[PDB]
RNA sequence: GCAAAGAUCUAACGGAGAUAUACUCAACAUGCAACGUUGGAUACUGGAGCGGGGAAGGAUUUCGUGCCAACGGCACUCGUA
RNA sequence: GUGGGAUUGUGAAGGGAUCUCGCAGGUAUCGUGAGGGAAGUAUGGGGUAGUACGAGAGGAACUCCCAUGCCGUGCCUCUAGUUUCUGGGGUUUGUCGAACGGCAAGUGCCCCGAAGCCAUCGCACGGUGGUUCUCGGCUGAACGCCUCUAAGCCAGAAGCCAAUCCCAAGACCAGAUGCCCAC
RNA sequence: UACGUCCCUCUCCAAACGAGAGAACAUGCAUGGGCUGGCAUGAGCGGCAUGCUUCCCGGUGGGGCUCGCGUCCCGAGGCGCUGAACCUUGAGGCCUGAAACAUGCUCAGGGACAC
RNA sequence: UUAAUGAGAUUCCCUCUGUCCCGAGUUACUAUCUAGCGAAACGACAGUCAAGGGAACGGACUUGAAGGGCUAAGCGGGGA
RNA sequence: CGACGUCGCUUUUUGAUCCUUCGAUGUCGGCUCUUCCUAACCUAGCGCCGCAGAAGACGCUAAGGGUUGGAUUGUUCACCCACUGACAGGGAACGUGAGCUGGGUUUAGACCGUCGUGAGACAGGUUGGUUUUACCCUACUUAGCUGGAAAUUGCGAGAAAAAGAUUAUCCGUGCAAAGCGGACGUGGCGAGCGGUGGGUAGUACAUGGUACGCUCAUCACC
């Protein structure tokens, strides 16, 4: 199977890892979100922006 | 030990004979294997040679295949009566999930057992500088690591040690040393 | 670890679809054959006729006869070798083999493990494990011929088992010491209001019979029992890493990797010899020795006859939530770090 | 069984209470455990106090020197003995 | 015979007699298996098939595949739970002159958290032959004919017994074997 | 007499205590290094540069106080050195034997049975 | 009949939860091992079962079936 | 199916009796847990119907395996709502209180109705009302040490063993055959087969550790 990227941190998710979540106000283009760690989901539910967390790919690309 | 190996039964001279008898048998089988592998590896073609890896005692950082470690360890002799060492003790791995109200008293016992084991001494005295360092954050806040100075003295003859604290900024890169 | 594979099962909802299955890894260094034994049938069972020893045995095998090998005289099998080399020893061996050929109906070989080959740091034992392996098929003469040919020689696991077969696993379960009835038998807990504790069995018998029966649950030892574990499917038989470094590389995943995960197996180390990848779980903890046996139940179901082709083998770290398959992948993600920069500067200077 | 009231550690003095050995022997593997005082360290009470004084009740329990048979449900070289 | 001890209670030294005990096994592996225990059990879907049967209404089942419930024995790759690794960080009151380092609040409190343990909250596995009962038959008399019965035979139930699985020589194994000693 | 066994010692697949699996100068133990992972960017210093990053680039703050549009100070927070600092086997993770870890400690083991 | 009041008796709803489905993990003090110290209750004699008869529910009696000796931690069927 | 009659079984109902227990055998129900019976609800086989099919009825062997979640009530019993292949009936001191619980019944406080002049009464209603002890023997669950066949002694001898100068006076094969094939020599000294230890070559095995060819030296058997 193909490897997916985490919704929050863009970590690589290999087959047999992580959890998938379906929000009620789902988006038609992608209805299912993938998370690699429980830490990533907790930050997502707090509505934190990944661009401010220094260990995410979004932060690294801006400051490089 | 068994009756056939007791020092007080065989005697000093008879005991030494057995040790060399085993040593030469081990060495004779050793040197025969070194010569055999040297001939075969040299006679071997390169296609077979690269496949055998470090069987010829050729690979780097790969020990001596012929014998065991501590058989190549050169034994200088009996250490003097008065010696001094500096060593680091990893205290946090000895005190894990112990009761909080007993950590500082337990660290004292572990240090005395640690020093007495490698010094062959039953009388170990804790200097006031080391006792203060262990206790200086309460019963629960024992530091993870400690650097100590061990001195063995003699007054049968009686032996004892005095253990004191060595203040350091960082523990990184420090190994056991013998000081004067 | 776990693997991914495609399913060939007509009529199922997962036909021609990918599934994820957990597997267990067993290291299998070659064994050594040192003995031959024959049995005869009597109205009271099987009786041993005799045993034929090999001319040379190893220190590993001979260590099994001592409690303190390094301080002993080490005299095991010396007189046996001295006698068996002579003329009378040849006569005795011939007589024993003739007795096997004439009066035996079961032939077994005495074999032992190789702990020097298994260069493991956490398995502390150095005296070899010994067992008997029965020889099936053919006539008694053919069995004896095969046993004689396999004497003082190594045997590999692939010569006993094939890839897409099944086996039984004899082993001993993990131990837990003394346990109560709730965890030992699975009885229910009592209400919160119970005086004198609630993790118990309320009634242990009626008035008559006036004694406790053997069918009532009691506290005691739990774990460390022997089990047989039928029908475990073999998913892979892999060669030594010193011979074939690409152990976990498949046709679909071309990444060069071995079977050992990043950081090594927790509490075990590195797999250095041949190995067997079985589907599912087996009884016992890591580092314990177990026995694989050829199946005794019928092998006719579609599940037991299906051929297995692997597509992906997981090699991420088992410490924490591993998210890298290879150290090259981790380096690609992170890039140069402070330690690497310091090392490069020191090397340049 | 001797489990409420958080807790002791260290060195030096004192003491019969020790570093107490038949052979072998360098020391460990053959004298353990425990005590009072002083100096350090670490804690607790937390002013409705294991603070400083009185009534009722007790009547020498107060103080110094000595001593350790019995008593202080473990111990004592200490004690309201 | 040999080697050790010992005799009844009122002082010592020598002898004698008598009595009791020891005089061959020890240590380490691989196996046998009498006897005892004993376990797997149910439902649905596909197809048969809108078929057989039936004026019509209506309406089955076996070989063979695919799943599930209960029970049993394990396991920790994944997911979930648990933290006195007081691991890392944050934060309140007091406190060491301040920063640093911390400390007290019987684990101050909050977030994340490895290893281990663990969930029908996760994953794996759960076999084969005989002997019969009820009953259906074959060959057959008694009894002229007849008749599964009187002699004989066949097929035969989730029953019973054995195999597989667990403990296993007070079941005293003259089962095999390594080494030392005695003869 | 001899082979040997147990205790003291060390390890943990075992474990209430017994019992078990092992080792007997052994990468055995200790400390360090690297890996794998956890948390989330240490103390200190500094603001057009003896600071940081390449081989040319970047360089705050709502307000307030002095002295002469300037120049020095107070200020929660922010930026740089900095995916930094710290922790990582202990009731007990990995590497000294595929390719790409190092040092130190042992210097006649002690005792009892076998008898 | 009654506003206010009640550690009074009763029924329902919201919130909440290990009361339960269905249990799992951790901590202090115990139990457990050691040093010192050290009791009580109770105690005819004792202590493996099946059936029988018997003061109509036996440890002892009749006929059968088991049973080598000594010990550590638990347990609550019997000792009417 | 079966009237009028008639014969039996059971001790899971209530009566009848008063044999045991009053210097005491803890007493209703529920919870938990095990085992037994069959008069068979489901599951396995058969037979027969007034059995076209489907759905059913009435029997026989058979107790191996199953037999549920809730509202009201202290309940047992009962009734209703749902699920299911089915929601069968009973025993074990009316199984089970040093296993729990204490709602009911059944002390002392208090209210009502009826009865009584009254103190008081009521298998009438109501509210509140201490649940003690195991460290002994056995049973059961795990966990250690250890003798012993004349079951501790007698010297009291029995092999699921081999076959011969009475198991001695060789070994192998063969049918407990007919036969066949082998065996170190002359007191020391020679020969052969082997265990170790050196000197040397190559090969095998998973490749540091073992085997094998030649040669030399020792130690054993013959
Ligand atoms: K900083
Ligand atoms: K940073
Ligand atoms: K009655
Ligand atoms: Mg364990
Ligand atoms: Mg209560
Ligand atoms: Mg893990
Ligand atoms: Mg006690
Ligand atoms: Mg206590
Ligand atoms: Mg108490
Ligand atoms: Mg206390
Ligand atoms: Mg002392
Ligand atoms: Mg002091
Ligand atoms: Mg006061
Ligand atoms: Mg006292
Ligand atoms: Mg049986
Ligand atoms: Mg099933
Ligand atoms: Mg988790
Ligand atoms: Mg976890
Ligand atoms: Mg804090
Ligand atoms: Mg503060
Ligand atoms: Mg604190
Ligand atoms: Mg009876
Ligand atoms: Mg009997
Ligand atoms: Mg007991
Ligand atoms: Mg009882
Ligand atoms: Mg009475
Ligand atoms: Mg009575
Ligand atoms: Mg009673
Ligand atoms: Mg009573
Ligand atoms: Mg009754
Ligand atoms: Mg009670
Ligand atoms: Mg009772
Ligand atoms: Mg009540
Ligand atoms: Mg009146
Ligand atoms: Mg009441
Ligand atoms: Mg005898
Ligand atoms: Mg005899
Ligand atoms: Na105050
Ligand atoms: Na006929
Ligand atoms: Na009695």
């Amino acid at each position: 199977m193909r490897t997916i990227e985490c919704e929050f941190s863009h970590f690589a998710v290999h087959p047999g890892h992580g959890r998938r979540y379906v929000p009620f106000a789902f988006l038609s283009t992608k209805p299912v979100l993938t998370f690699s760690r429980p830490k990533c989901f907790a930050l997502y539910m707090r509505k934190k922006n990944p661009r401010f967390i220094p260990w995410t790919r979004t932060y690294r690309r801006i400051h490089r | 030990t068994r009756a056939g190996m007791k020092g007080k039964v065989l005697g000093k001279e008879k005991k030494a004979a057995i040790i060399d008898a085993r040593k030469k048998a081990a060495e004779s089988r050793k040197n025969r294997d070194d010569k055999r592998w040297k001939r075969v590896l040299a006679n071997m073609d390169e296609e077979k040679r690269k496949k055998f890896h470090g069987v010829g005692n050729t690979a780097k950082n790969s020990r001596v295949r012929g014998a065991t470690r501590a058989s190549l360890l050169k034994r200088t002799g009996r250490k003097p009566d008065a010696v001094s060492m500096e060593a680091t003790i990893h205290l946090s791995k000895l005190l894990k999930k112990k009761t909080f109200s007993k950590r500082a008293p337990l660290a004292i016992k572990r240090i005395k057992a640690f020093v007495g084991r490698l010094m062959k001494t039953k009388d170990n005295r804790i200097d006031a500088s080391l006792n203060t360092y262990i206790w200086h954050k309460g019963v629960k806040g024992v530091p993870g690591r400690v650097r100590v100075l061990i001195q063995r003295k003699s007054e049968h003859k009686h032996f004892y040690t005095v253990i004191s604290n060595v203040p350091v900024a960082s523990f990184k890169g420090l190994t056991t040393k013998t000081v004067e | 670890t776990h693997i991914v594979r495609d399913v060939d099962r007509p009529g199922s909802k997962v036909n021609k679809k990918e599934v994820v299955e957990p597997v267990t890894i067993l290291e299998a260094p070659p064994m050594v054959i040192v003995g031959i034994v024959g049995y005869r049938q009597t109205p009271v069972g099987l009786k041993t006729i005799g045993t034929v020893w090999a001319h040379h045995t190893s220190v590993e095998f001979r260590r099994r006869y001592y409690k303190n090998w390094k301080q002993s005289a080490q005299l095991a099998f010396s007189r046996q070798k001295q006698f068996a080399n002579t003329k009378e020893g040849k006569v005795a061996e011939a007589r024993t083999l003739n007795a096997f050929a004439k009066k035996a109906s079961v032939i077994r070989v005495i074999a032992h493990t190789q702990l020097r080959k298994l260069r493991n740091h956490r398995v502390g034992v150095k005296k070899a494990h010994v067992q008997e392996i029965q020889v099936n098929g053919g006539s008694v003469a053919a069995k004896i011929a095969l046993a004689k040919s396999l004497l003082e020689k190594e045997v590999r696991v692939d010569s006993v088992f094939q890839q897409s077969e099944a086996c039984d696993v004899c082993s001993v379960t993990k131990g837990h010491g003394t346990e109560g009835v709730v965890k030992r038998w699975g009885v229910a807990c009592l209400p919160r209001k119970t005086h004198r504790g609630l993790r118990k069995v309320a009634c242990i018998g009626a008035w008559h019979p006036a004694r406790v029966m053997y069918t009532v649950a009691r506290a005691g030892q739990h774990g460390y029992h022997h089990r047989t574990q039928l029908n475990k499917k073999i998913y892979q038989i892999g060669r030594s890493v010193a011979v074939e470094p690409n152990q976990a590389t498949t046709t679909y995943d071309l990444t060069a990797k071995t079977i050992t995960p990043m950081g090594g197996f927790v509490g075990y180390g590195t797999v250095r010899n041949d190995y067997v990848m079985l589907k599912g779980s087996v009884s016992g903890p890591r580092r314990r020795v177990m026995t694989l046996r050829r199946p005794m139940a019928p092998q006719t179901s579609r599940q037991l006859k299906e051929k297995i082709v692997l597509k992906f083998i997981d090699t991420s770290s088992k410490i924490g939530h591993g998210r890298f398959q290879t150290k090259k992948e981790k380096n690609q993600w992170f890039g140069p770090l402070k330690k690497d920069r310091i090392r490069r500067e020191e090397r340049l200077r």
